[PDB]
RNA sequence: GGUUCGUGGUAGGAGAGCGUUCUAAGGGCGGUGAAGUCAGACCGGAAGGACUGGUGGAGCGCUUAGAAGUGAGAAUGCC
RNA sequence: AUACUCGGGAGUCAGACUGCGAGUGAUAAGAUCCGUAGUCGAAAGGGAAACAGCCCAGACCACCAGUUAAGGUCCCCAAAUA
RNA sequence: CCGAUAGUGAACCAGUACCGUGAGGGAAAGGUGAAAAGCACCCCGGAAGGGGAGUGAAACAGUUCCUGAAACCGUGUGCCUACAAGUAGUUAGAGCCCGUUAAUGGGUGAUAGCGUGCCUUUUGUAGAAUGAACCGGCGAGUUACGAUUUGUUGCAAGGUUAA
């Protein structure tokens, strides 16, 4: 703003007599290199709806996935070693061929690593399931153990 | 996410004054003509 | 749309000869203005000139009612300071009757370029003799 | 995010200058005088769509007057005659007959005289 | 003292109708075979067209 | 032989084979339109209307149902910050006259 | 068929070049060169070199007949202006435009 | 869907919208030519929007939502 | 065919002329100050030559249709040389 | 978040140049091409600058060289213009010239009617009141935290968490 711009201090020329428009600073907003009048200021955009509405939202988005038949409930899902070829083959066996959120409980470190380099695929714990993550992905592949953990919370 | 529809009437477009006479809030921007109340930071204290 | 509009040289313009003898200066003038303008023709078009040519003869015998002969003054200003000259309608009917009728009729014509063309179609003579016999003028009654 | 004033301004002003095509000197070149000229042209055109209707009725009436006086009626008598006769032919149609089919106009002028 | 209104392009161009040069008064010499001003010496030949120098 | 008919609050002079523009009539492009209101019939037997010539009709076929060339209606009041711009396209029916009766 | 020469950014004011170029427009090159030789103006020598360049182009590049050439087109376009200042009375400086010209001459058969 | 009564307007209240930059998500266009730019007699009730051709030479629409440095002819405005 | 009540948002607190009724003034002022009605303000159109405030009358858009208002109809200039 | 008038005063030898006795004030200024392949050679010219030839996808990319709007300056010409009184148009309209996003089309405009810019400020302004030479860019109700009211949604005699 006109206060924060370098210089500006002095009145550029006397108030009366010169035949020029009266001016107060060379950094007044109508001047070429001058201060900005309002414009962006650093601020947070974050806000939370009440807890009950946030729980209803996750319940409703998950119910939508069942209705639309986008939710696939897997018995196990694990990998002996981190292998992306194996995870890609798995997705063809389930017949995904879209974006998909994978939700898993048992530590399964190899599942995160194996899916890391696939572009439409996101693997999350189950504690970490959010409305925006479910909305961002078409299919929702969930392990039985993860379903237990999601129902335990909701 | 490509078909989001916020509840009808929950959101309204804010009014922008001083953006031309067609809007009805051009020029004097709803303040009328002159006096203390037409000025930037103008207006007497509450009571 | 469809309303007829006369074209230049479409409407046959005729030559009329009118005896001024004993007719009020106005009354003669107002009728002649209408003939010049072409108001008597159904082809009348306001922007074209469909009117006739008019010869006025015996303009010296033109009527001036009341005391107009002595009291109706015609003014001219040269545009020089105090350059206002005056003539009585009477003196002008004696010496320059062609001028008297031209002034009278000029005042009753449209005040524009076409109005100035209409004035060119008016021929005024003090006496009974014109020299436009070639144009085969037809007598016109008021 | 910043919105720079790019293109919308030029596009809007150029349309107004194109509407001032044919105007004298600066009036077909410069936005400020072109914009005045275009506003004023639109105002005249609005006024003249009404005046046009008055002007054409005056033309028709003058022509009907000329053709009626050739039948020894004034316009005021003929129109009264046609009203009494019950003839509903409008001034634009009468003026058209008086120029294009004078024989037909004379027939109506007879119907007028009869009603008087 | 000062212009009350700016001068239009048309008016400026009308004023300049008479601001122009005339063609020089010249003609071809016989001895030279090239153009020269009348009543001047022709440099191409190197003297006055008529009177030899 | 020409007739004067009343159409769309106006009078028009029609001959056979003539193409006229009138105010919008009900009619598809095929449809035949009969004008019952005939003020005058011309041509070697001037039949005059008091006001409509009884049993006289003009028949026409609808050639086009269109909208005239775009007009921009713009009003303003100087010094009052009042402007009003409105587009206008007047509907019309382009008929070809078949026969005068 | 035609041959052009241009002198770009010649340090002469366009108005001063144009008042001369207007004499040679439409003339046969022989007469044109004479007119320039006997027009005592600063622009005459400059326009002569452009015209003689155009004639050389017509003879060397396009193999046209020099005795048969006419000045088809001649015009002066504004070049970039040099901005200068003259000191005036009371400390004020007044602008001086040292204007430049692009001088184009086109020659053609007939 | 009809019927009836309405539809001049400054300050000013109310409503519905156009267009600009950015984000998301869907879905597209583009070296067989993107944006910009120039031209035109096209389309919409307005803000405005297309189409075709030239120039240009690599990026850009559209849909639905979201967020704003979001629209200039005037400030003896600044460059 | 509106009133009233309760909420949200205003703008306005320089008025002008005309007619009528008063004061002030000189029974002056396009003066001044009230009352009362209208128009302008914020009202385009027609008339009054031109002419915010007078006479007539209220513009949603289009029409080369019609009927009227004030005011007009010898010519400019539409309509009676009624 | 900005994208070269923005973003730092400063994208570039900037606290430089420049101004000031001094403290101090304080700019402007980005873009050849993928690659220099940066135009051998010929021609006019003292040179500059051109025209060829060549390079290149392109040179109307030619060492400040992507794009290249407007003002402004010119050349050419279809229509008009030397008896006319002009807020420059608009409505009517011949004539002449064209031929489109094919439309009751385009350009020009003899002649006729009507017609006192825009803005601000005013009871009232064409105003002999104010502001603007023109074009371009830039240039003015914002955000934070509270209050209040309307709309929406969740839950409801409960509702809601803050750090
Ligand atoms: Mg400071
Ligand atoms: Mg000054
Ligand atoms: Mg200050
Ligand atoms: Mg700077
Ligand atoms: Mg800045
Ligand atoms: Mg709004
Ligand atoms: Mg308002
Ligand atoms: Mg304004
Ligand atoms: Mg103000
Ligand atoms: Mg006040
Ligand atoms: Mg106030
Ligand atoms: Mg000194
Ligand atoms: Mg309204
Ligand atoms: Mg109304
Ligand atoms: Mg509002
Ligand atoms: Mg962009
Ligand atoms: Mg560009
Ligand atoms: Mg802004
Ligand atoms: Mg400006
Ligand atoms: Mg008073
Ligand atoms: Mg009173
Ligand atoms: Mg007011
Ligand atoms: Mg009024
Ligand atoms: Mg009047
Ligand atoms: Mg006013
Ligand atoms: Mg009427
Ligand atoms: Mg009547
Ligand atoms: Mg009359
Ligand atoms: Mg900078
Ligand atoms: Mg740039
Ligand atoms: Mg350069
Ligand atoms: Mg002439
Ligand atoms: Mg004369
Ligand atoms: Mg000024
Ligand atoms: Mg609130
Ligand atoms: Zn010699």
């Amino acid at each position: 703003n006109r206060s924060e711009v370098r210089g500006g201090g002095r009145k550029p020329w006397r108030q009366k007599g010169t035949g020029r428009a009266r001016q107060g600073s060379i950094r007044s907003p109508q001047w070429r290199g001058g201060g900005v009048v309002f414009g962006p200021t650093p601020r947070s955009y974050a806000y939370k709806l009440p807890k009950k509405v946030r729980r209803l939202a996750i319940k409703s988005i998950l119910s939508s996935k069942v209705n639309e038949e986008k939710l696939v409930v897997l018995e196990g899902l694990t990998f002996d070693a981190p292998k992306t070829k194996e995870f890609a083959a798995f997705l063809k066996n389930i017949s995904v061929d879209t974006k998909a959120l994978i939700v898993v409980a048992g530590e399964s470190e190899n599942v995160e690593l194996s899916a890391r380099n696939l572009q439409g695929i996101t693997v999350i714990p189950a504690e970490s399931i959010s409305v925006l993550e479910v909305a961002k992905h078409d299919k929702l592949i969930i392990t039985k153990a993860a379903v237990e953990k999601v129902e335990e919370v909701l | 996410l490509h078909e989001l529809k916020p509840s009808e009437g929950s959101r309204k477009e804010r009014n922008r004054v001083g953006r031309g006479t067609g809007s009805g809030n051009g020029k004097t921007s709803g303040r009328g003509h002159k006096g203390q109340k037409a000025r930037s930071g103008g207006g007497v204290r509450l009571g | 749309r469809t309303t007829y509009m006369a074209k230049p040289g479409e409407v046959e313009r005729k030559w009329y000869v009118i005896d001024a003898t004993g007719v009020s200066l106005g009354r003669l003038s107002s009728e002649v203005a209408s003939i010049l303008r072409g108001k008597n023709k159904p082809q009348f078009t306001p922007h074209i000139d469909t009117g006739d040519f008019v010869i006025i003869i015996n303009a010296g015998k033109i009527g001036l009612t009341g005391k107009k002969a002595t009291d109706k003054i015609y003014y001219r200003h040269s545009q020089y300071p105090g350059g206002l000259k005056s003539r009585t309608a009477g003196e002008m009917r004696t010496n320059n009757p062609e001028k008297l009728l031209e002034l009278s009729i000029k005042g009753m014509l449209p005040k524009n370029s076409l109005g100035r063309q209409l004035f060119k179609k008016l021929h005024v003579y003090g006496g009974s003799e014109h020299e436009h016999a070639a144009q085969q003028p037809e007598v016109y009654e008021l | 995010p910043r919105v720079k004033g790019g293109t919308v301004t030029r596009k809007r002003r150029k349309k107004i200058v194109k509407l001032a095509k044919g105007y004298y000197g600066s009036k077909h070149l410069l936005f400020k005088v072109a914009n005045q000229a275009v506003m004023k042209s639109y105002q005249y055109a609005y006024r003249d769509r009404r005046q046009k209707k008055r002007d054409f009725r005056r033309l028709w009436i003058a022509r009907i007057n000329a053709a009626a006086r050739m039948q020894d009626l004034s316009y005021s008598k003929l129109m009264h005659g046609l009203k009494l006769a019950g003839i509903d032919i409008n001034r634009k149609m009468l003026a058209d007959l008086a120029v294009n089919d004078i024989a037909s106009f004379n027939t109506l002028a007879d119907s007028a005289k009869k009603a008087l | 003292a000062v212009p009350f209104r700016r001068t239009s392009k048309a008016k400026k161009r009308k004023r300049r109708t008479h601001v122009k040069l005339q063609l020089p008064g010249m003609n071809e010499c016989s001895n030279c075979g090239e153009y020269r001003l009348s009543h001047h010496v022709c440099p191409e030949c190197g003297q006055y067209d008529g009177k030899d120098v | 032989m020409y007739a004067i008919i009343e159409t769309g609050g106006k009078q028009i002079k029609v001959e056979a084979g003539q193409e006229i523009y009138v105010e919008k009539l009900a009619g598809e492009v095929g449809d035949v339109v009969t004008f019952d209101k005939v003020l005058f019939v011309g041509g070697d037997s001037a039949k005059v209307g008091v006001p409509f010539v009884e049993g006289a009709t003009v028949t026409a076929k609808v050639e086009k149902q269109g909208r005239a060339k775009k007009l921009t209606v713009y009003k303003y009041k100087p010094k009052k910050n009042y402007h009003k711009k409105q587009g206008h396209r007047q509907p019309y029916t382009k008929l070809t006259i078949d026969a005068i009766n | 068929t035609s041959a052009k020469a241009v002198a770009k950014t010649v340090r002469i004011a366009p108005r001063k070049a144009r008042i001369v170029i207007d004499l040679i427009r439409g003339k046969q090159v022989g007469e044109a060169i004479a007119i320039l030789k006997y027009t005592p103006r600063s622009a005459s020598p400059i326009i002569e070199k452009v015209l003689k360049s155009a004639i050389a182009n017509a003879e060397h590049n396009y193999d046209l007949d020099i005795n048969n050439l006419v000045v088809e087109e001649a015009f002066v376009d504004e070049g970039p202006t040099l901005k200068r200042f003259r000191p005036r009375a009371q400390g004020r400086a007044s602008a001086i435009n040292k204007r430049t010209s692009h001088i184009t001459v086109v020659v053609s058969e007939v």
